[PDB]
RNA sequence: AUACGUUAAGUGGAAAAGGAUGUGGAGUUGCUUAGACAACCAGGAUGUUGGCUUAGAAGCAGCCACCAUUUAAAGAGUGCG
């Protein structure tokens, strides 16, 4: 019936160091993160479990309560099996190709486009279509993933460019 | 579209509203019925406005209630025409309103089709307007 | 699977049948005997049929019975029943008379009785607006 | 709440004088799938045996509190209760078990109910 | 659309305020709106 | 200054019909550890589109008698089709 009262177990290897005031500096083999966090939340680490309390049932309270065990749960997974999101390319003539750390992209425009991913990111290539962006932190592969999609906002009439896997683009009638 | 068949004078002071309601504060006749807020005046073509809206929505069912017949002209002096030099002409009419009265009333009618009846008078009516049901103490 | 209406003595011309079923890889010379194999107990009647469709094009058919309410028409003796039921009762049947139909219906019906079957029937009389007597 | 009541003490009434009993979980329960069922159960007899998934810890294991006090194993997850009135039991222990091997909802590898005080292994 | 008096549609509509600015959002883009 | 609160927009320091999961209090009521709202995994009715119809349109041209059974459950229909 709440979200932040539940707890949070971790598979490890994944440390937590209790830094003031306060950081949260979680650590591993595949990277590492710095929340911020706003003095009235209280952290704890029970073994293996991290924890969050509530300072009171204030309404400000209660909306900043259920976000912290949110953010953590996700950098913690970021850390462990890390994460990825796809992008569906459709059309005829359209297809990507790396080049060196850039990601140059082959859009219809006239005009070339590159992306360059930014450090702790990166951005395989396993087919024209389909397109992954790996990376530890949630908030920045899915901010690539909207600057991706910025080159191209998608077309209601015909499937085209940066589609999410899977999502229902609405059908359009032409005359 | 409602009009007295004869009146004993052509025209009349405009009053003064205040007070609660002299009477026909309670709903009886209908099984639910507008009640006004505030006091304010009623052209004819308002009336009109309101009891063809509910005709509509309503299709099949109970006679629509009038508790309220207006009497009361509004002077209507013709435009540019310079101030005094005798009074104007009753252009139309407008009933007298006070703050509690059962503007109009519903019978016969399903609970849901009566919530939105008394809601599209509300918007053709300038007076502020809330929900009303017969009380049986009784 | 594609249900279709084929008549039961006829079975060859394509436009009744022909590419709808052509195109899901079916044999068509191979199966319209069997058409008018086992529907001539009950020829000149337009029986449906279900088709199930096996990967290695094998097929198998279950022939079912004429339209229900139909038969309602013929008990009650009148060519079409009121288009105001209830209200213009211009039919009756009796109960004995609904058991006759019911049971010619029982391998088209799902009803797990008799009895069942009855009320069935009951609710496609009441449509027609013929009283239950 | 009167009539949870009735859920409870008519099932237990079935109980009593039930004979055998099979687990069946909830999983993919296709209609199609129940319809199969169903028909088989017209065969063994009409409406005498029952279906209900009124499997909750809270509901029908308070039923198996007077008999059968073998349900508390199986009573987490999904279940589809079956109980017999009549019927010499031979095929109900097997017609349910033809039909998960062949598609049509995880048998749950039968995790057995009562015939004696035993679980598993449908004869 | 932007109206004083924004109101649902449809089922699918929701009213979410956004910067002190109410708006209701739909599945179907048409039902977008915002009040002020 | 003291004590109990309220307000977040600079309202205070400019109006209205109307609109709104803004927030603080009060009251009434449905369900609810013989199980609630969120879900995430289950299935969606059986004869049947059923009567009257429009070329045909079967959950749906629309007007309705809108029935009863299979039952853990489902309207001969909530909706996008």
């Amino acid at each position: 019936s709440r979200v932040g009262k539940k707890l949070l177990e971790i598979p490890s290897d994944v440390t937590v160091t209790l830094n003031d005031n306060n950081t949260v500096a979680v650590k591993g083999p595949k990277g590492e993160l710095t929340r911020t966090f706003h003095p009235d939340m209280e952290i704890k680490v029970e073994d293996n479990v991290l924890t969050v309390a509530r300072p009171s049932d204030q309404k400000e309270h209660r909306a900043l309560h259920g976000t912290t065990r949110s953010l953590l749960g996700n950098m913690v997974e970021g850390v462990s099996k890390g994460f990825e999101r796809g992008l569906e390319l459709v059309g005829v003539g359209y297809r990507a190709s790396k080049s060196g750390n850039k990601l140059v992209l082959n859009v219809g425009y006239s005009h070339p486009v590159e992306i360059v991913p930014e450090e702790g990111i990166e951005i395989e290539v396993p087919s024209q279509t389909k397109v992954v962006v790996k990376g530890t932190d949630k908030e920045r592969v899915g901010a690539i993933a909207a600057n991706i999609r910025a080159v191209r906002s998608p077309e209601p009439y015909k499937g085209k460019g940066i589609r999410y896997e899977g999502e229902v683009v609405r059908r359009k009638e032409g005359k | 579209m409602l009009l007295p068949k004869r009146v004993k004078y052509r025209r009349e002071h405009r009053g003064k509203m205040r007070g609660r309601a002299k009477g026909g504060t309670e709903v009886h006749f209908g099984e639910f019925g507008i009640q006004a807020l505030e006091a304010s005046w009623i052209t004819n073509r308002q009336i009109e406005a309101a009891r063809i809206a509910m005709t509509r929505y309503m299709k099949r069912g109970g006679k629509v209630w009038i508790k309220i017949f207006p009497s009361k002209p509004y002077t209507a002096k013709p435009l540019e025409v310079r101030m005094g030099s005798g009074k104007g002409a009753p252009e139309g009419w407008v009933a007298v309103v006070k703050p509690g009265k059962v503007l109009f009333e519903i019978s016969g009618v399903s609970e849901e089709v009566a919530r939105e009846a008394l809601r599209l008078a509300s918007h053709k009516l300038p007076i502020k307007t809330k929900f009303v049901k017969r009380e049986e103490i009784g | 699977v594609v249900k279709l209406q084929i008549p039961a003595g006829k079975a060859n011309p394509a436009p009744p049948v022909g590419p709808a079923l052509g195109q899901a890889g079916v044999n068509i010379m191979g199966f319209c005997k069997e058409f008018n194999a086992r529907t001539a107990d009950q020829a000149g009647l337009i029986i449906p049929v279900e088709i199930s469709v096996y990967e290695d094009r094998s097929f198998t058919f279950i022939t079912k019975t004429p339209p229900a309410a139909v038969l309602l028409k013929k008990a009650a003796g009148i060519e079409s029943g009121s288009g105001e039921p209830n209200r213009n009762k211009v039919a009756t049947v009796k109960r004995d008379k609904v058991r006759e139909i019911a049971e010619t219906k029982m391998p088209d019906l799902n009803a797990a009785d008799v009895e069942a079957a009855m009320r069935m029937v009951e609710g496609t009389a009441r449509s027609m607006g013929i009283v239950i007597e | 709440a009167i009539e949870t009541k009735k859920v409870v003490v008519e099932e237990i009434a079935s109980k009593l004088k039930e004979s055998k009993s099979t687990i069946i979980v909830d999983y993919r329960g296709l209609n199609v799938s129940e319809v199969t069922e169903l028909r088989k159960q017209l065969r063994e007899a009409n409406v005498e045996f029952k279906v209900y998934k009124n499997t909750m810890t809270r509901r029908a294991v308070e039923q198996a509190e007077l008999n059968g006090l073998n349900d508390f194993l199986t009573g987490p997850n999904a279940i589809a209760f079956s109980t017999e009135d009549v019927v010499a039991p031979a095929k109900v222990l097997n017609d349910f078990a033809k039909n998960h091997e062949a598609l049509e909802i995880k048998a749950g590898v039968i995790e057995g109910k009562v015939s004696t005080v035993e679980e598993v292994k449908a004869l | 659309k932007v109206r004083p008096s924004v109101k649902p549609i449809c089922e699918k509509c929701k009213v979410i305020r956004r910067k002190g600015k109410v708006m209701v959002i739909c599945e179907n883009p048409k039902h977008k709106q915002k009040q002020g």
